[PDB]
RNA sequence: UUUCCAACGGGGCCUUUCCUUCUGGCUAACCAGGACUUUUACUUUGAAAAAAUUAGAGUGUUCAAAGCAGGCGUAUUGCUCGAAUAUAUUAGCAUGGAAUAAUAGAAUAGGACGUUUGGUUCUAUUUUGUUGGUUUCUAGGACCAUCGUAAUGAUUAAUAGGGACG
RNA sequence: CUAGGGAUCGGGUGGUGUUUUUUUAAUGACCCACUCGGCACCUUACGAGAAAUCAAAGUCUUUGGGUUCUGGGGGGAGUAUGG
């Protein structure tokens, strides 16, 4: 949990899997200059039924323009390592003395809502009322990459804080 | 419900529900910024700045896949229009009606065609002088309202 | 113009269940017109209903059981002391047994007893069965 | 209608039925990614153009503005999506 | 206007029984009587370091502030060391349950320590009457411009 | 009242639900102390609302309308009940309530989290030695040189309008 | 918002779509469908109205989407008077 690429943010569990915390940065002629500048806050384990825990990596907001050209390929590559266990990157979003409107509390987690998958957007909110309770919200596709298999645990990873029925 | 002409009409540029860049654009948002940069730069209005090279170049808008709308790359290139690209326009609509004005004297229909586009003048002078981005002490007038143009 | 929404709401509701439907497609709508339909629910003279999105105004989707006769707005939305809740009972209700004026509030929105209940009145909005 | 969410019609009834009249909106015209017969540069004109394309290394007018969409000059490969 | 060594009128405007000491002169240099406005009024810092006179002004003059506090809009400040407010409200009328809007234009005196523009936001207080239509002073300018020094130099 | 099954309430706290900083009584229960997660419109609880009118105990004025009057033994030299409350919006004065409508911050980031640092207005409760010309470190505000800070500011593009072009 | 329609006209599309002929569906125009603009029609009237009738002269005693101007029995009288 200790040693190099961070900006030294450090949480107590980074290094029992990540290889790509220490020896990325030997395989790699230019993930070398992407990997190495990146920081991420803290590691939350979270238990979804079966053992299973989803690790909540608190990525900062400017490690995500180049980070999406490598999350295709990194999520499954702590899937080498620790299986049934699970790797979703999550950011964090200003709350709002003076407070302005446009990202108030619930559009803090907006983009803490596309955030679980990646890159097939939105189709919108189908919220239910006596089945606010269940809360319908869908998306629309090109492509299933990681929507349509790991979403069971997206379930028990988002209300709390694209509801995960989605037909293709 | 359309003001000043009695007619019902829908011009349609209508947005589904995604955001960002969805299937197939593969250029960053660097790319199509420098892009508007460059379109910029031609020095023309923003109507045919779009209307050209939103559809010679792949441009989806330039909202979507650049980040910064149009009047807000240009007030920060230095090449910012003086009245933006509308009351300008609707002041060439005065222009080519005025013209015509004296070409023949009784076109009574140009008298009531001109009160129209005056009135809707007025109201986004008003409107520029609301949220201050026309300087409240010049008045729009006739007698500015075809040498501002051509 | 749609200067009340909440008005361009249920009459769509009257052209709907007057005209015999089972539901109708609200848009626009706001919460007012949200929390307004979730009181309605609570009291279940309308039944199940759904808001989906887009990002723009929304839609509302609603499946009752008939029970809806009469809404409407009470337009403009006057401002009501406790005592006078029951002035506005007796005008506009069908018996004193049953039926609903309800309110906004600075406690919300909540018909007239609960009202009475929670101890304050406030705003009309709109008269419900 | 009776008993059926409109999450749940039968779908591409309404889908037609323009635009922004359908359950959600969703515009009508398309995307293409054509190559010109002067460079074979993929050259994005819009469906419903109003611009005339001079050509990238020719200075042909390669299509013609219509309403509706616009009218090309062949010579335009096509292909899906 | 008044071109201050202040004394324009035809009589030496000074602090009534305040008495720059003319045999001894000495580090003191300012001889300037000044009050407290009562009820947390911070003192306007013109009026600790000003050479105008003002007899009505609650901070260096022989008036005092009481019962009532007022809000509202400037208008017309072409008056001379006073300004007039307008007061707007909702009258009501039971015969319909409804409002009505209706206004009061109070002439309230301003001090020199202030300096106003019509369309401001004035507070003022109740004093002993000062003229006809006078029973108020200006004690609080919450200017609610928006800061306009630099803001056409915009990005 | 021992009390098994569910139900109506708000609170202590918690699943980013800040519910704050401020420390002597102190080892936050609550009392001084610096800012509120903005100000009006709205409403909720007090207070002011003269007595006489209007609503009502109780009183066999013989019922009453009235009236606030009065009842009880060995009448042995006395005993003893009263003369309520309801009400009266705006305006005015106090506090929450947290919708509604209003007013908009942070588009310069010449701004906040700045727990930061040269320098500016400073400074005497002081300790100075008793009291006043000559001083500092120094308690308590602001910014330029100046960058360290968390999640640094663009609520929409309307089956509402205004442009362009076809 | 609802009926229900075969056409219209102003636009947009082309069916292994039918013929003169650009070459089966080109110029144009068609059967079958689909869209918004203008002009209309007639049905059962759910709703009304006193009634002729009205898809709005509706969703008003189950009375409140927003806003403007008029009427209070007949006359005398749109008369006098004044602006």
């Amino acid at each position: 949990p200790q040693a190099k690429i961070l900006s030294q943010a450090p949480t107590e569990l980074e290094l029992q899997v990540a290889q790509a915390f220490v020896e990325l940065e030997n395989s790699s002629p230019e993930l070398k200059a992407e990997l190495r500048p990146l920081q991420f806050k803290s590691i939350r384990e979270i238990d979804v039924a079966g053992g299973k825990k989803a690790l909540a990596i608190f990525v900062p907001v400017p490690s995500l323009a180049g980070f999406h050209k490598v999350q295709t390929k990194l999520t499954r590559e702590l899937e080498k390592k620790f299986q049934d266990r699970h790797v979703i990157f999550l950011a964090e979003r200003r709350i709002l003395q003076k407070r302005p409107r446009s990202r108030t509390l619930t559009a803090v987690h907006d983009k803490i809502l596309e955030d679980l998958v990646f890159p097939t957007e939105i189709v919108g909110k189908r919220v239910r009322y006596l089945v606010n309770k269940i809360q319908k919200v869908l998306l629309d596709s090109k492509d299933v990459q990681q929507i349509d298999y790991k979403l069971e645990s997206f379930q028990a990873v988002y209300n709390k804080l694209i509801v995960f029925e989605i037909p293709s | 419900g359309r003001m000043h002409s009695a007619g019902k009409g829908i011009s349609s540029s209508a947005i589904p529900y995604s955001r960002n860049a969805p299937a197939w654009f593969k250029l960053s948002s660097e790319s199509v910024i420098e892009q508007i940069v460059k379109y910029a730069r031609k020095g023309l209005t923003p109507s045919q700045i779009g209307v050209l090279l939103r559809d010679a170049h792949g441009v989806t808008q330039a909202r979507v896949i650049t980040g910064n709308k149009i009047m807000r790359i240009l007030k920060s290139n230095g090449l910012a229009p003086e009245i933006p690209e509308d009351l300008y326009y609707l002041i060439k609509k005065a222009v080519s009606v005025r013209k015509h004005l004296e070409r023949n004297r009784k076109d009574k229909d140009a008298k009531f065609r001109l009160i129209l586009i005056e009135s809707r003048i007025h109201r986004l002078a008003r409107y520029y002088r609301t949220v201050a981005v026309l300087p409240p002490n010049w008045k729009y007038e006739s007698a500015t309202a075809s040498a501002l143009v051509n | 113009t749609r200067s009340s929404v909440l008005a361009d709401a249920l009459n769509a509701i009257n052209n709907a269940e007057k005209t015999g439907k089972r539901q109708v497609l609200i848009r626009p709508s706001s919460k007012v017109i949200i929390k307004f339909l979730q009181v309605m629910q609570k009291h279940g003279y309308i039944g199940e209903f759904v808001y989906i999105d887009d990002h723009r105004s929304g839609k509302i989707v609603v499946q009752l059981n008939g029970r809806l006769n009469k809404c409407g707005v009470i337009s403009p939305r006057f401002n009501v002391k406790i005592g006078d809740i029951e002035k506005w009972t007796a005008n506009l209700l069908p018996a004193r047994q049953f039926g609903y004026v309800i309110l906004t509030t600075s406690a919300g929105i909540m018909d007239h007893e609960e009202a009475r209940r929670k101890h304050v009145s406030g705003k009309i909005l709109g008269f419900v069965y | 209608v009776l008993v059926q969410d409109l999450l749940h019609p039968t779908a591409a009834s309404e889908a037609r039925k323009h635009k922004l009249k359908t359950l959600v909106q969703g515009p009508r015209s398309y995307f293409l990614d054509v190559k010109c017969p002067g460079c074979l540069n993929i050259t994005t004109v819009f469906s419903h153009a109003q611009t005339a394309v001079t050509c990238e290394s020719c200075s042909t007018i390669l299509c013609t503005p219509t309403g509706g969409k616009a009218k090309l000059s062949e010579g335009t490969s096509f292909r899906r999506k | 206007s008044t071109e201050l060594t202040v004394q324009s009128e035809r009589a030496f405007q000074k602090q009534p029984h305040i008495f720059n000491n003319p045999k001894v002169k000495t580090s003191k240099r300012t001889k300037r009587w000044y009050k407290n406005a009562g009820l947390g009024f911070k003192t306007p810092k013109t009026a600790i370091e000003g050479s105008y006179i003002d007899k009505k002004c609650p901070f260096t003059g022989l008036v005092s502030i009481r019962g009532k506090i007022l809000t509202g809009t400037v208008v017309s400040t072409k008056m001379h060391r006073t300004i007039v407010i307008r007061r707007a409200y909702l009258h009501y009328i039971p015969k319909y349950n409804r409002y009505e809007k209706r206004h009061k234009n109070v002439p309230v005196h301003v001090s020199p320590a202030f300096r106003v523009q019509v369309g401001d936001i004035v507070t003022v207080g109740q004093c002993r009457p000062i003229s006809k239509t006078v029973r108020f002073n200006v004690v609080k300018v919450s200017a609610a411009a928006g800061k306009a020094n630099k803001q056409f130099a915009k990005f």
